[PDB]
């Protein structure tokens, strides 16, 4: 239901939400989320 | 049907990605069930009766479209065996006289005759082809903009691009009475203008589409049927000249209507002179299914071949350079000794020397030159001609080819692919052979009897063909589905028997 | 059988039984499958060529019918293109094995007003028939092979 | 060969992830399991 209800909030970060997997120091998998700047993404997506 | 379904395989297996393929198969099953209704308005069973004569004829033409193009085909080369016997003389059987020379001095009518026929043939598979396979370019083209209008705002959140001559072009359509003409769906511009309408403008929208907003709920409100006659003043008031116009573009930019209008122009100027016949001789690239695959072969790598004939000339004029600067003397091809022809005393026609003879010559330049040897610059010749021999009849042909037999490797190929796809995987779920294939006969089994493409199709019909009321909950839900363009019912990486593979065990 | 009875008649027509090799000995019938592999496209490949060749035959009967003079004695020439059947067999049989096309065997277009023209026509005669046709046809033999 | 480069290329992206080397076969056992594995979790692009 909070996630229905935040889904224009997921819909705007979308884009700027980066997510990485990682074997992390307790020998297991774990997911980390993070900011992408607009910038980053720009410089990233430009052709060269 | 069955050639259709072939060609839409090979197509999604080469050319496809496994997230849209099955946006790309229901796409397919749209097609052939307008296909299968356009095939079954033509099966065989003053106004009233020229319009029945008039409708089984052109029946009769799009039911035997492809034996008119065959008929064509056949009359060309008899037409052109004809022509093998044209002879020139200058008195009549300083202008020259063109006449058949035969003993029997039947062929000239027969030449006639055959070309009228072929005319009028070129004709007939003109009309036939624009009542059989054209109602599916439209229904395609309109599908495509209403899935754009409705999915993407493609000409209200968004536009095209300005280069997109297909968006441009469609952008004459939007607010047409009759837009979605062959396309099923006859509520497109409701469905539109109720998703986009209250952040574009309702008024807007209506401008965009062509609707009349009041009088729209009036229509709902009541139910008006119309009087018709046949006259054809009322005829002229219900045609739409704006989506004539827009969909005479889409026509005349058809690619198979453009090769068949220039077949029949190319018929008429035979008219004008037999030998213009002969052009309809290049059919049977497209006729014969054995030649289009060989020539298949030439085409795929024709971006590569002109490169290619390009770096040539490239080469062959540095060589031209060079000679034009050092080797000038050896260029003569006179023998005359009192009037020289000297072929290099100019950068255009030493070129043009090189290009034209060098190039065909089995030893390259060196063949056509006066010989070096006892020259100050002999060593110098002899490599000039010898590199020459090597880069440009040895490799720059090599690669031309090589290009060749690449491609008809990579043709090989791409088919044996789709056949070890097919025969490895199933096409609905994806699930490998192998897994099914753990009970006798698995795979066959489960892609005749379980995930049956053919019988998706037909549910689809089902589907359309029943009654809402009617329908229980799973068509239900695989109707909701369908309407909003959702494509998760599939399985996909999941079967029956993987759900319940221990209670089935 | 029949061949032998022949041979008996003309002992030349033992000549025909050397052909028997072929069906005799393993690695020449495993060689010449690469032939028979592609048999439908070799014909059909010679059949585009002999198409294309008739079309060179016909822009050459109507516009370069003076350059297919085949004889050096200025009394009595000898037109290897004043009428159609005559033009097909000559490009059929001489401008294909030309080693340069058509363009090795008639005469030199230079100086004349449709030396252009001339030369467009014998270079694509080259390419097309000379180059890709045949090329179309080792291609097939070897991707037979492979 | 240069064909058989790039078609090995393609495939090899196309049947395998990048980062951890799991096939698509696992993945894709969830529906477009390989593209959201691709997409969402272990995206080159993210590590960056
Ligand atoms: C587009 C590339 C070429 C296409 C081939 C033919 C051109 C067709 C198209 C377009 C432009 C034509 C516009 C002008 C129309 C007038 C035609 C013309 O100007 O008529 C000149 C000569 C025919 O002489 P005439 O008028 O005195 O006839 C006797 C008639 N009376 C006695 C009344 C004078 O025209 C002739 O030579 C006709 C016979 C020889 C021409 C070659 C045609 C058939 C040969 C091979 C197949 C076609 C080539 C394949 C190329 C494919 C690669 C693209
Ligand atoms: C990639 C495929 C395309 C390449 C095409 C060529 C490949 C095969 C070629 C050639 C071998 C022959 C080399 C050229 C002949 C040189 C003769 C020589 O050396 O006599 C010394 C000369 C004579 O003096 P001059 O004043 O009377 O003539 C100059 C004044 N004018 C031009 C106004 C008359 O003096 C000089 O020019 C000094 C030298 C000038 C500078 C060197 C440029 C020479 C041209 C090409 C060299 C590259 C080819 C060799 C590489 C082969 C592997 C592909
Ligand atoms: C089916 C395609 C051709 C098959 C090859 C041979 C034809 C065999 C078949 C069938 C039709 C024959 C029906 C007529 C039978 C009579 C034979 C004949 O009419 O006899 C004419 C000449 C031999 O002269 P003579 O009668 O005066 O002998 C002296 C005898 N006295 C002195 C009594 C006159 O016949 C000769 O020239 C015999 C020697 C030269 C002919 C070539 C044979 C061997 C050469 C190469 C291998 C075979 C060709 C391979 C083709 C494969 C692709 C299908
Ligand atoms: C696919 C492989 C097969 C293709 C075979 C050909 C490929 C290479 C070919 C040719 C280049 C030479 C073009 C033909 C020479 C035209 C000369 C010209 O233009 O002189 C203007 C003429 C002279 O007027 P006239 O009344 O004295 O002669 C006409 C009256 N008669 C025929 C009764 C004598 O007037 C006219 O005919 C106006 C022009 C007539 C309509 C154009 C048809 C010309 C024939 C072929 C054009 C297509 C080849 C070019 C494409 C190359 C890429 C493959
Ligand atoms: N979901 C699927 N539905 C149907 N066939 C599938 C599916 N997945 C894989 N296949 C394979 O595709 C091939 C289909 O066979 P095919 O198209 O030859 O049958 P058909 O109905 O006789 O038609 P046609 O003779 O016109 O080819 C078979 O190898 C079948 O195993
Ligand atoms: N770890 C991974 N990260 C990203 N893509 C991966 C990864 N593993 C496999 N792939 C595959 O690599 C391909 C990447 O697609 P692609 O490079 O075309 O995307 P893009 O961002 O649109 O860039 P471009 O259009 O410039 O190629 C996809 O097939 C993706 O499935
Ligand atoms: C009569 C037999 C045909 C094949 C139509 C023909 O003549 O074709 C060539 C050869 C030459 C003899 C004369 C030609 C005259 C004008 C056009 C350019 C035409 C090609 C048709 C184009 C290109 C196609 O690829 C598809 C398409 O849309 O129309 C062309
Ligand atoms: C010294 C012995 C030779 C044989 C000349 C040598 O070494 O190479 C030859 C043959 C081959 C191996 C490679 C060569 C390529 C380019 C050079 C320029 C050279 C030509 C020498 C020029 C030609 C005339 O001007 C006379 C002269 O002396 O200079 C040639
Ligand atoms: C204008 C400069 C040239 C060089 C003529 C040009 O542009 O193309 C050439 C060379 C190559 C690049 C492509 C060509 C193919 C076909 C055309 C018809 C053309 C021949 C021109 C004809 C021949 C004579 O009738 C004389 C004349 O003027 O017209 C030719
Ligand atoms: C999805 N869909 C169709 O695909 C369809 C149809 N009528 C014909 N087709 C082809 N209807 C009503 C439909 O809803
Ligand atoms: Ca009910
Ligand atoms: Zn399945
Ligand atoms: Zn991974």
């Amino acid at each position: 239901n909070f996630l229905e209800l935040a889904e224009s909030i997921l819909e705007y970060f979308r884009p700027y939400l980066g997510r990485i997997e990682i074997m992390g120091a307790s020998r297991r998998i774990e997911r980390i989320y993070f900011e992408i700047s607009e910038t980053n993404r720009a410089q990233w997506e430009m052709p060269q | 049907v069955k050639e259709s379904k072939r060609q839409f395989i090979f197509d999604v297996v080469n050319e496809g990605g496994e997230s849209e393929k099955m946006e790309m198969f229901v796409s397919f099953c749209e097609d052939t069930i307008f296909e299968m209704q356009i095939a079954a308005q033509i099966s065989e069973p003053f106004w009233g009766e020229l319009e029945v004569q008039r409708v089984k004829f052109l029946n009769y033409l799009s039911r035997n479209f492809y034996t008119l193009r065959f008929l064509a085909l056949f009359l060309a080369f008899a037409i052109n065996f004809i022509l093998l016997f044209y002879k020139v003389s200058d008195s009549p059987p300083n202008m020259v006289y063109y006449f058949l020379e035969e003993s029997t001095g039947y062929m000239e009518p027969a030449l006639r005759c055959l070309s009228l026929l072929h005319t009028l043939v070129a004709f007939l598979c003109i009309i036939g082809y624009n009542c059989l396979k054209v109602p599916l370019v439209i229904f395609k083209r309109e599908k495509e903009l209403a899935r754009k209008l409705e999915f993407d705002g493609l000409y209200i959140t968004e536009q095209p691009e300005d280069d997109d001559v297909k968006g441009q072009w469609d952008r004459l359509v939007l607010n047409t009475p009759s837009f979605p003409s062959n396309y099923w769906d006859k509520f497109v511009k409701r469905k539109v203008l109720d998703k986009h309408g209250d952040i574009f403008g309702r008024e807007r929208i209506a401008e965009l589409l062509g609707m009349d907003l009041a009088s729209l709920e009036i229509t709902a409100h009541n139910e008006r049927k119309p009087d018709p006659p046949p006259g054809l003043l009322t005829w002229i008031m219900s045609i739409d000249v704006k989506y004539q116009i827009w969909k005479f573009g889409v026509i005349f930019t058809d690619n198979s209507f453009l090769y068949l209008g220039w077949y029949m122009v190319m018929s008429l100027l035979g008219h004008y002179n037999n030998f213009f016949f002969a052009a309809h001789l290049l059919d049977i690239a497209m006729g014969v299914k054995t030649l289009r695959t060989i020539l298949s072969s030439v085409t795929h790598n024709g971006k590569q071949l002109v490169m290619t004939v390009g770096l040539l000339a490239v080469v062959v004029y540095l060589y031209t350079v060079v000679a034009f600067n050092f080797f000038r003397k050896f260029y003569n091809k006179s023998e005359d000794e009192d009037e020289p022809d000297m072929k290099c005393d100019d950068m255009m026609t030493c070129y043009l020397f090189h290009m034209y003879v060098g190039v065909r010559a089995g030893g390259g330049i060196g063949d056509e030159i006066e010989d070096p040897a006892g020259d100050e610059y002999e060593l110098y010749r002899v490599v000039f001609d010898i590199t020459f021999f090597f880069f440009v009849i040895v490799i720059l042909l090599a690669i031309i080819q090589g290009l060749i037999i690449d491609a008809f490797g990579e043709l090989r190929d791409q088919q044996e692919q789709v056949k070890e796809d097919m025969e490895t995987k199933c096409f609905i779920c994806g699930i490998g052979s192998d897994y099914f294939d753990t009970t006798p006969h698995g795979f066959e089994t489960h892609t005749l009897e379980e995930h049956n493409l053919a019988n998706y199709m037909f549910f689809l019909m089902y589907l359309i063909n029943k009654d809402e009321t009617e329908h229980t909950g799973q068509e239900s839900y695989v109707w909701k589905m369908y309407q909003e363009r959702c494509w998760d019912f599939f399985p996909a990486g999941d079967c029956f028997r993987k759900q319940y593979e221990d209670q089935l065990s």
